């Protein structure tokens, strides 16, 4: 196992991939053309997880872009390090799947899978041990929502020993495109729940709410969410793609993280996340770090932990910093927090320390929690859900493409049953 | 003449591996090159140092060793190292893909797809040996392919060497450094399986040597490299009559016959000393008596548990340096008036020793002091015993829930060996109650 | 007591070799098994996804029919 291959699909998929690929591009020392003009020899070590190298010493990320409209993906080309995208790698079609998750999966998008997957396969036939795939999607939408989690499930028949990652983004009303959004969402869960090993739940309704609370954004756009987004993903890639010895692939991180196969939907946190104003008052200290990570406010999920129970834990710092005091503070916030670790999997938070910090910061910290309270995003979710089926407001548009009514029963039916298990293993005692 | 042959699996065997090897080339004037001068037979010869190197007629000492892991990046960095030249590159095994900390995937799905060809580069060291004695097999319990590979591999030799001695250093884990989550599941499941084929094994809980580490050299945040140096120098203890002469040498082996009573109590506990950082040595000699009073202080056992609280079927001490037999035996006499040392019924209270006259070595930009004289004890005590407790138990929290056992079922396992394991570790935790109980 | 010293050698060389076999056939039997369970467990699951793949065709099947109105 060593490489890793990206797809990015619909608008929020390429918008927040695109950003993605813009931030550890930085972090890696290579320019919007593909050249390398690093000074750390830890910026190269696992490079070819993430990038091909071509010829004249370029490195060409080893992803895909996809999209039922040409839109997005021609803002990616046109945006910066567009360029450093391997232009065959540009999957599109023309008509769209009007934020239809059905048309994203068994009509519009069906049409297009194949030359998708045509892609796939050639980068996957390239690669020396492929670990896997990472998606970047919306549910919300109808591309990356229904097209996305077809791509899921072909991906899966061709390489069903390979894991599947996913940075889903999950709808709110506080930053809201469509009235449907509850359908395409509880629909994609349920291909998630049965069809990926590991999903970043990456919920705009915890971005609107840092940025609007804690950063004083009085009116957040994407962008503003975006910069969340993608602070978020390199921290908690960090692992895979700089030395080291904790979840250092894809499959380890999901044997630390996944005790049963449909809890694998974790909360992503980022610190710090402190106004420019507070910094003022606050210092960026290991145990400020430790302290936010494990707080509420910072989880890119709006769910609280002190409402559940932690499965299991990665916890990652980066920056300069003291492994003696990490290791403290680390035991302290266990300590503190003991009730909330489930007492049944012993030792069940992992920690690691990677020397690159993010642009701009001279540490931070990256929380990755696979917790219980996580049912609260899938109960807000059900209950915006039930309250248009049980009026069958708007089903004409997924009937209209040949669906029946009992595939919207089974999706919530599988979600609700997801949230029943968390709840069964939250109130799990060791005697 | 007796060959020893070393198998180092996985990234803790082969991190271990990579500082014994050194610690051996300097303790007998082998160069990274290969290069002896020392040794006047070119190309052979039947020194005590040949049991762990053979040699080339171009008088390179080349280490009777194959380091084998399931992906390459650790046995890369032993490729392109300092001892890069004293490996010949079919000794240094690697596949592309790990085990993923899953047992399955290191004794099946992964593991068998190299397990011939590892096979095949062992039968090549076997084949230049004249008396060949037995291997030592060096692994974590908590990895991938320390634990399931290095089960696949015991239970092989032991069909295609018959009961030839395998002996195991093998590593058990400690949340300070630990990286999975699932590392109890992975040691029962491989003490389980190789226990009818290792003859005797010893463990090196990670926590001992972390705290050692931590209060007897101050080091604020051991990392592998100073653990790993303070077991090769445990490690080096334990092999020296094997690879040195002399009058008051007394082979490995012999220790073992007192050491293993029956087949399966062949767990022996290591005890070290000194262990001490050359700031506090200097000026200050460690005579035989203190180094000896320490082996019986658990700060320095290499497993954490209370041998005051258990009783003793062995003692061996294992001298090396400036240490002559008066000078133990008075140091054992004071010792033996003031400790908590209760033998059971059925076994002699004498201790075992043996004094290897070479002195102790250590590595450049090491933790520990240059000392004229060192000790390692092994005894066979019940106590080591509570270290099986201590796996087991966590084992129990999360089989009760089946936490992680779909990732094991996944790759072909089934329950029915998850409780077959743990049986066989219920029935080891008698097996020690019962020894230490006094004859009817 | 030649017969006694005969009977020993040859009994330890009889264990020696049962160890061996039954060794041998232990572990054949365990990779066998764990070999037919794997693929067994990837069998099932693609055959899950086989019948997503039938019920997609059904679904654009139906929206056919109902276009034909
Ligand atoms: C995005 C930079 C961007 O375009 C806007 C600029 C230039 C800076 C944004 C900074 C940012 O959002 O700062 C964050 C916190 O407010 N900072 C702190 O809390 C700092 C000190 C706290 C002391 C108690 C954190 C943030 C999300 C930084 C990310 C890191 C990263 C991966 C790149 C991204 C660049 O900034
Ligand atoms: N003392 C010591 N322990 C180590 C070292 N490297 C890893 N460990 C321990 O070994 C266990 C992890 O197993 P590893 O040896 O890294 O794993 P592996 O055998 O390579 O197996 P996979 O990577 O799963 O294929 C943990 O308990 C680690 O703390 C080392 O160099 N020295
Ligand atoms: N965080 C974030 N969310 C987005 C972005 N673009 C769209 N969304 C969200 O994605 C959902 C709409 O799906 P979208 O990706 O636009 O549909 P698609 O083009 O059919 O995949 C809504 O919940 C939006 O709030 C973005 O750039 N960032
Ligand atoms: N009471 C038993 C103890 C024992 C322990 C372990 C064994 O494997 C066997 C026996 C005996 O001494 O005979
Ligand atoms: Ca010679
Ligand atoms: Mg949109
Ligand atoms: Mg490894």
């Amino acid at each position: 196992m060593r490489e890793i291959v990206h797809i990015q699909a619909g608008q929020c998929g390429n918008q927040i991939g695109a950003k993605f690929w813009e931030v550890i591009s930085d972090e890696h020392g290579i320019d919007p053309t593909g050249s390398y003009h690093g000074d750390s020899d830890l910026q190269l070590e696992r490079i070819n997880v993430y990038y091909n190298e071509a010829t004249g010493n370029k490195y060409v990320p080893r992803a895909i872009l996809v999209d039922l409209e040409p839109g997005t993906m021609d803002s990616v080309r046109s945006g910066p390090f567009g360029q450093i995208f391997r232009p065959d790698n540009f999957v599109f079609g023309q008509s769209g799947a009007g934020n239809n998750w059905a048309k994203g999966h068994y009509t519009e998008g069906a049409e297009l899978v194949d030359s998708v997957l045509d892609v796939v396969r050639k980068e996957s036939e390239s690669c020396d041990c492929l670990q896997g795939f990472q998606l970047t999607h919306s549910l919300g939408g109808g591309t990356g929502s229904g097209m996305g989690t077809l791509l899921i499930s072909k991906i899966r028949e061709e390489y069903p020993d390979r894991i599947m990652n996913t940075f889903s983004v999950m709808p709110s009303p506080k930053v809201s495109d469509t009235v449907v959004e509850p359908y395409n969402a509880t629909l994609s869960v349920h291909q998630l729940v049965e069809n990926t090993d590991e999903t970043y739940c990456i919920d705009n309704e915890a971005l609107y709410d840092i940025c609007f609370r804690t950063l004083k954004l009085t009116t957040p756009t994407y962008g503003d969410l975006n910069h969340l987004v993608s602070a978020t993903m390199s921290g908690v890639t960090t692992c895979l793609r700089f030395p080291g010895q904790l979840n250092a692939d894809l499959r380890k991180l999901a044997v630390n993280m996944v005790p049963f196969p449909r809890l694998h939907f974790f909360m992503p946190g980022f610190a710090p996340l402190t106004s420019r104003g507070s910094q003022q008052y606050r210092a960026l200290t290991v145990p400020e770090l430790t302290q936010q990570m494990f707080d509420s406010k910072n989880m890119m999920a709006a769910c609280d932990p002190r409402h559940g129970r932690y499965l299991t834990v990665a916890a990652i710092f980066r920056g300069r910093m003291s492994m003696k005091e990490v290791d403290e503070q680390m035991l302290n916030v266990q300590n503190k927090n003991s009730s909330y670790f489930v007492e049944w999997i012993p030792n069940n938070v992992k920690t690691a320390v990677c020397d690159i910090p993010p642009r701009g910061l001279k540490m931070s910290a990256t929380f990755i929690g696979n917790s219980t309270a996580i049912q609260e995003l899938f109960k807000r979710i059900s209950e915006q859900f039930t309250a248009m089926f049980r009026r069958k407001a708007f089903l004409h548009w997924y009937t209209g493409e040949g669906m029946d009514e009992m595939e919207f029963t089974e999706a919530e039916s599988n979600m609700n049953d997801l949230v029943s298990e968390y709840q069964q293993y939250q109130d799990a005692t060791a005697d | 003449m007796r060959e020893c042959i070393s198998i180092h699996v996985g990234q803790a065997g082969v991190q271990i591996g990579n500082a014994c090897w050194e610690l051996y080339c300097l303790e007998h004037g082998i160069q990274p090159d290969g290069q002896m001068p020392s040794d006047k037979t070119i190309g052979g010869g039947d020194d005590s140092f040949n049991t762990f190197f053979s040699e080339t007629g171009a008088g390179k000492h080349v280490p009777r060793a194959v380091f084998v892991d399931l992906e390459p990046t650790v046995i890369d960095e032993v490729r392109t190292g300092t001892y890069r030249q004293l490996f010949h590159p079919e000794q240094l095994i690697t596949g592309k893909e790990d085990a993923a900390n899953n047992y399955a995937r290191g004794h099946y799905t992964i593991g068998k797809e190299i397990i011939d060809l590892v096979l095949d580069r062992i039968r090549k060291l076997a084949d230049q040996c004249t008396g060949l004695q037995g291997f030592l097999v060096f692994h974590s319990f908590g990895g991938g392919t320390g634990s399931g590979f290095t089960s696949l591999l015991m239970e092989r030799l032991s069909v295609d060497y018959g009961k030839k001695s395998k002996l195991e250093f093998s590593i058990y884990p400690a949340p300070q450094v630990s990286t999975a989550v699932v590392e109890p599941y992975n040691s029962i499941l491989t003490t389980h399986t190789t226990l009818e084929h290792s003859d005797c094994a010893f463990m090196v809980d990670n926590e001992a040597i972390y705290d050692i580490c931590r209060r007897n050299l101050d080091i604020e945040r051991p990392t592998y490299t100073n653990l790993n140096r303070l077991i090769s120098q445990i490690v080096s203890s334990i092999t020296a009559s094997l690879r040195f002469d002399g009058a008051l040498n007394v082979d490995l082996t012999e220790f073992q016959t007192n050491l293993v009573p029956y087949p399966r109590i062949h767990f022996p506990l290591a005890t070290y000393a000194p262990v001490i950082s050359a700031e506090k040595a200097y000026h200050e000699q460690l005579s035989v008596a203190e180094i000896t009073n320490a082996c019986f202080e658990p700060a320095n056992q290499m497993v954490k548990c209370d041998p005051r609280h258990g009783k003793y079927m062995a003692c061996c001490l294992l001298y090396r340096g400036d240490v002559v037999p008066k000078d133990v035996n008075a140091a054992i006499a004071t010792i033996k008036t003031k400790r908590s040392i209760q033998f059971v019924d059925w076994c002699p209270t004498g201790f075992k020793v043996g004094i290897n006259y070479q002195p102790p070595t250590v590595v450049p930009g090491g933790d520990l002091a240059k000392v004229q004289r060192a000790v390692c004890m092994l005894s066979n005590t019940t106590a080591i015993a509570e270290a099986w407790a201590r796996l087991d138990h966590k084992f129990d929290l999360m089989y009760a829930k089946r936490a992680f056992v779909h990732w094991y079922v996944g790759e072909g396992m089934e329950e029915g060996e998850f409780s077959e394991a743990r049986e066989d570790m219920a029935a080891l935790e008698k097996d020690y109650e019962e020894v230490g109980v006094d004859s009817v | 007591k030649r017969e006694h010293e005969r009977e020993v050698i040859q009994k330890a060389i009889e264990e020696n070799n049962n160890f061996i076999k039954m060794a041998k056939e232990k572990l054949a039997q365990k990779m066998e098994s764990n070999k037919e369970n794997r693929e067994a467990h990837l069998a099932a699951m693609l055959e899950r996804l086989q019948e997503k793949d039938k019920h997609a065709e059904e679904v654009r099947k139906n929206k056919e029919l109902k276009e034909e109105a």
